[PDB]
């Protein structure tokens, strides 16, 4: 599975510019697509996200209107074009893989990301740096201003863990179920409220944590923990 | 030719075969013992149930 | 010689017959029929699957008791979400003479076969979005009427060649072979996977160990072909359904048959048998467009399921016993409780 | 009523009941034919000059073929034992058996009307008609004219038995190769007719190894069966 | 225009409530059978249904139109009313019409080309076609609710939906009914038909009995609609083009008005041909 992206670099305010995705290595046509920006020192925001046959189209509330997705399953390549650029818009933006059927883990897969400079439920992480040392067990906690869980029994939380100069990788999904390939070190637990514990810490597990909501769009994330040895 | 069946039939004649008395005793004991947790024998009380 | 081997063997049948019958102390209908009936079970349908082009042979319900495999002459799989009628999974086959599909009980492999003679695993969960095919295991002479999955790595299968078989699935091979004189047709899995009883077209069902790979007993008593099996909850009795209109359940321990559920009314056969949770409710499906829920214990129909314009050909109990799925020939799969 | 991720489950149900409707509208207009024979019969013959012209153990052998742009499914069974009351129960929505029969072999026929007879009488095909190829036509004549053997040590209603009038016979082919293989055809006939009501009706044809007609008889037979279908569902009968 | 209605005490009401009694539960039968086709993935059970609710619009119109012809041609029911009952009276049965045409060239698609079309036979085709159908009467509903239609005669009567010495807007909506309505069905019916009875009479499968079944089902099946349809639309014509006086009215009143009570046996007669006389009915009965 791999997702290379281009198209990013210094564009003037006010034009326009158009980003690709390249996927290679999993079945395009049956994922839903993300376009998922993060500032270049702050946290992750989601931009736009396109379902499998471009039946449901969703953009952000900063990005409407002035920002358009699309894709090509033939030729297996997201497009983002956006026009009327401002200075909001200077972030690495990732595409991001995401299939939906019951036991399915969205947010699976994260590309590489692309600079591109120019020149609502609340998820509030009150912690925002954390001193650890390896071999202990650490909680990272978020807050939602509304409850993710839904009458169906689902609460929809997801964790992800950015490490250094790398993109976002799954942890947890639905704010219970560990991902595919991540260590049974790490554990998420909760109600509005929210958890993740580390066990046994290891040395690759430093970086910024992240947790985003998909009850209902647009997916806010929130501020993001840093963990530094 | 036919000693194979010979040897079938006589290992599968020597074995320890209980009452079918004891036998209806454990099936009806199961039965009693999990009717509770029967759904279709005893309704749900159509709350806890996923299809309605 | 060949008459004194034929003698020995009459004589040895004669034993067994002798022995079985002096253990009759007291029949299983008169022991329950002091016990309550359970009265009319006036199940009713919630969900109808519907998307399958033809008939419909085999259903398995997952562990999760939510998720569906459904088996059709289309040549396609498909894997329901039985609770929001969602059809999570599509998955196309190369041999569209499906008679057998099984669900793995981890959930991440699916089970085809049919006159392919091949039983096909599937991967449901796999880095790429598509179900593949995880691979193919020949070694049949025959047509796979039955798979069941022990494990994720270990399957077995039942085939028209007289013949099951338990394979290996990293290595696509035939880690043993139980040799029934005619096509065998029904498999299922004892609760604690160490055994497993199939039926044949010979009027005979057999109990075999897995480890071993011999015949552990053989039941008789049927009067045409056995065409569904299923065991009892607590893996000490199974029940058989004939082409002869009648169900038959049967008990290891006693290796004699204990009782048999039938009506003058019906005169079709069995098509597909399956127990409820507590194993009071034994379902059967008939070619008279019926799912007939007996009790195991008093012989007496106590259920009907009429919804279904042609044979009812796959039935199936969740493992938590909340609902019962049953797919017919008319393309639909059926959701009772 | 419904989060966003079922939504999206909700839209992957509707993309593959689409897939499902594209397949239904290519299994719908293809037609699946059951062939049937024994050894003695060319249905391999038969099957490798019609695919021509148009896995050790496996059971089912496909052949894929099209006439007048309509698609057949051929599906011939050779890794199966010799019984055949279960597997036969899949083929209960075929459009055609075709039932290949060895003429020449007067020994092995009586066997052959035997099998014709329980495929005929089968309780899941009692609405399936059954195309059939009186095949080896070709070594049929030259036994008959080449006289050694004859039908009459082997069935003893030969001798009181006329070429039927409704009858056409191939030119310059002598009257008593006409004779033998009407008469082997109205055994199937009768056989045929002797009970189905009109459910199902038995198609026969006189072929040989090398003929280039059998897919157009085929196909003409599937258009009548179809016909008779279709006559039957919407209520003209 | 002082014409008199004698026909519509005499033979009128007999017609009627006959139809109605023979009708209603013919077509509710004919409606539940049509009902089951659908359970079925049959294109005709669309057809079916939609004829049988025709027809029983037709004949949940008809107690008016009884009740009318009872108080000596006298619509004491309203102005509009009046304007649906000679709808459903007049315009409705061109709604059979169709249907029944529809049937035809299903029939004709499935027996003479068994192999190609399946797209135009399917439910979403049957109920696209019914949906136009439909549309026809709501729009044609709509240009009748646009006339005004009840003129008191000389005894101080409303008669409805029937202004003898015809009008204007008349005269011409007439050659389309005939036109539009009776020679195009027919000629389309004529056309499946003969088509069906040229790929049966060509079959080599089926028996001579059941051969000459099929043609006979054909054969009463249209004789049956010119009986009920043709004596109305040539009446029709023979009224709209001969008709400029009151003289010629009192002369062709009975006459066009026994043809107009011959129309109304087609929605007793359409359960009859396409629902009863099938096989399929006879094992569920």
């Amino acid at each position: 599975v791999q997702l290379v992206e281009s198209g990013g670099g210094l564009v003037q305010p006010g034009g326009s510019r158009k980003l690709s995705c390249s996927a290679s290595g999993f079945a395009f046509s049956s994922f839903g697509m993300h376009w998922v920006r993060q500032a270049p020192e702050k946290g992750l925001e989601w931009v736009a996200y396109i379902s499998s046959g471009s039946g449901t189209i969703y953009y952000a509330d900063t990005v409407k209107g002035r920002f358009t997705i699309s894709r090509d399953d033939p030729k297996n390549t997201l497009f983002l074009q956006m026009t009327s650029l401002r200075s909001e818009d200077t972030a690495m933006y990732y595409c991001v893989r995401s299939i939906y059927y019951y036991g399915s883990s969205p947010f699976d897969f994260w590309g590489q990301g692309t600079t591109l400079t120019v020149s609502d439920i609340v998820m509030t992480q009150a912690t925002s740096s954390v001193p650890v040392t390896p071999g202990e067990s650490v909680s990272i906690s978020c807050r939602s201003s509304k409850s993710l869980l839904h009458s169906n029994g689902n609460t929809y939380l997801y964790w992800f863990l950015q490490r250094p100069g790398q993109s976002p990788q799954l942890l947890i999904y639905r704010m219970s179920n560990l991902a595919s390939g991540v260590p049974d070190r790490f554990s998420g637990s909760g109600s509005t409220a929210f958890t993740l514990t580390i066990s046994r810490l290891e040395a690759e597990d430093v970086g910024v944590y992240y947790c985003m909501q998909h009850l209902e769009y647009p997916l806010t994330f929130g501020a993001g923990t840093k963990l530094e040895l | 030719q036919a000693r194979k069946l010979v040897e079938q039939l006589k290992m599968e004649a020597n074995i320890d075969r209980i009452k079918v008395s004891k036998a209806a005793a454990d099936l009806m004991a199961y039965c009693e013992a999990h009717a509770k947790e029967d759904p279709l024998l005893t309704p749900v009380p159509a709350s806890e149930n996923p299809f309605r | 010689e060949l008459d004194q081997l034929r003698q020995e063997a009459e004589q040895l049948k004669n034993q067994i017959r002798d022995a079985r019958k002096a253990c009759a102390d007291a029949t299983l209908s008169q022991i329950t029929n002091n016990i309550d009936p359970v009265g009319r079970i006036q199940m009713r349908t919630r969900r109808t699957l519907r998307g399958h082009l033809a008939k419909i042979y085999a259903m398995h319900w997952g562990t999760d008791s939510r998720l569906l495999v459904s088996a059709s002459q289309d040549g396609k799989l498909i894997i329901w979400d039985s609770y929001t009628t969602n059809k999570v999974h599509a998955i196309p086959l190369r041999s569209s003479w499906v008679m057998t599909c099984a669900y793995a009980p981890s959930g991440n492999y699916v089970a085809c076969g049919g006159l392919d003679n091949i039983c096909s695993i599937y991967n449901l969960k796999t880095r790429e979005g598509n179900v593949r095919v995880s691979r193919e295991l020949a070694g049949h002479t025959g047509y796979l009427s039955c798979c069941r999955f022990l494990d994720d790595n270990q399957i077995v299968t039942s085939s028209g060649d007289t013949t099951c078989a338990l394979w290996d699935i990293e290595t696509g091979q035939q880690t043993t072979t139980f040799t029934h004189t005619g096509d065998v047709m029904s498999l299922s899995l004892a609760p604690d996977t160490r055994l497993f009883v199939s039926g044949a077209c010979d009027a005979s069902a057999k109990l075999w160990d897995v480890r071993e790979g011999m015949c552990r007993q053989t039941f008789t008593g049927h009067e045409s072909d056995i065409n569904a099996i299923c065991f009892f909850p607590n893996g000490n009795a199974f029940a058989t359904g004939s082409d002869d209109a009648t169900c038959r359940l049967f008990d290891l321990r006693a290796d004699q048959e204990l009782m048999t559920y039938s009506h003058d009314n019906i005169i079709c056969g069995i098509t597909s048998v399956s127990f409820s949770k507590s194993g009071r409710l034994l379902l059967a499906g008939y070619d008279d467009f019926n799912c007939n829920v007996w009790d195991a214990l008093k012989a007496d129909r106590a259920g009907v399921l009429a919804g279904h314009d042609n044979r009812v050909s796959c039935l199936g109990v969740t493992d938590d016993g909340m609902a019962v799925a049953t797919g017919s020939w008319d393309s639909f799969l059926k959701i009772w409780n | 009523t419904l989060s966003a991720e079922d939504k999206a489950a909700v839209e992957r149900s509707k993309m593959i009941e689409k897939q499902l409707q594209k397949d239904k509208q290519v299994y719908r207009a293809t037609h699946r034919l059951l062939l049937l024979g024994a050894d003695n019969s060319g249905k391999s013959t038969i099957v490798k000059q019609m695919r021509i012209y148009h896995v050790k153990t496996s059971g089912i052998f496909e052949t894929k073929f099209q006439v007048d742009k309509v698609n057949f499914h051929m599906f011939d069974v050779g890794a199966q034992r010799d019984e055949r009351r279960k597997w036969i129960q899949c083929f209960n929505d075929v459009t055609a058996i075709i039932f290949v029969v060895d003429s020449s072999d007067y020994n092995r026929l009586q066997e052959a009307l035997n099998d014709f007879k329980s495929i005929w009488n089968n309780r899941w095909l009692r609405t399936i008609s059954v195309i059939l190829f009186l095949n080896k036509q070709d070594l049929l004549a030259e036994k008959v004219l080449a006289g050694k053997s004859k039908i009459e040590d082997y069935f003893p209603e030969f001798a009181r038995y006329t070429t039927p009038e409704d009858a056409t016979p191939e030119p310059g082919e002598d009257p008593r190769v006409t004779r033998a293989k009407y008469f082997i055809r109205d055994e199937f006939l009768r056989i045929s007719t002797a009970s189905g009501d009109g459910r199902h009706y038995c198609y026969p044809h006189f072929t040989c190894s090398v003929d280039t007609e059998n897919a157009r008889r085929i196909f003409n037979d599937c258009r009548d069966i179809i016909q008779r279908m279709h006559l039957r569902q919407y209520e003209l009968l | 225009c002082t014409i008199d209605h004698t026909i519509h005490q005499t033979l009128a009401p007999v017609v009627y409530v006959t139809v109605l009694v023979v009708g209603f539960p013919a077509n509710c039968l004919s409606l539940y059978f049509g009902y089951l086709q659908i359970k079925a993935r049959n294109e005709l059970g669309v057809y079916l249904c939609n004829l049988t609710v025709a027809d029983l619009f037709y004949i949940c119109s008809l107690p008016f139109w009884l009740q009318y012809v009872l108080q000596h041609d006298n619509w004491s029911h309203g102005d509009l009313s009046c304007q649906v009952c000679g709808i459903l009276l007049y315009e409705n049965i061109y709604i059979s019409v169709g249907f029944l045409c529809c049937i035809s060239v299903d029939r004709y698609l499935a027996v003479a080309h068994p192999f190609r079309f399946h797209q135009f036979r399917t439910l979403k085709a049957a109920v696209g076609v019914s949906v136009v159908i439909w549309a026809k009467e709501l729009l044609t509903s709509i240009y009748f609710l646009m006339h005004e239609e009840v003129i008191e005669d000389e005894n101080q009567h409303r008669v409805c939906f029937e202004h003898y010495p015809i009008q204007a807007w008349q005269r011409a909506i007439n050659y389309y009914r005939f036109l539009v309505g009776f020679l195009f069905p027919i000629c389309l019916l004529l056309a499946s038909y003969q088509g069906i009875l040229r790929a049966v009479r060509r079959s080599h499968g089926t028996q001579k009995s059941r051969k000459d079944q099929i043609q006979r089902l054909v054969l009463s099946t249209v004789v049956i609609f010119l009986a009920c349809f043709l004596p109305y639309h040539v009446l029709l014509l023979v009224r709209s083009v001969w008709e400029a006086s009151c003289d010629f009215a009192k002369g062709v009143f009975n006459a066009y008005h026994f043809s107009l009570l011959l129309t109304s046996f087609n929605c007793v007669a359409d359960p009859v041909l396409y629902c009863f006389v099938s096989e399929t009915t006879h094992r569920d009965l």
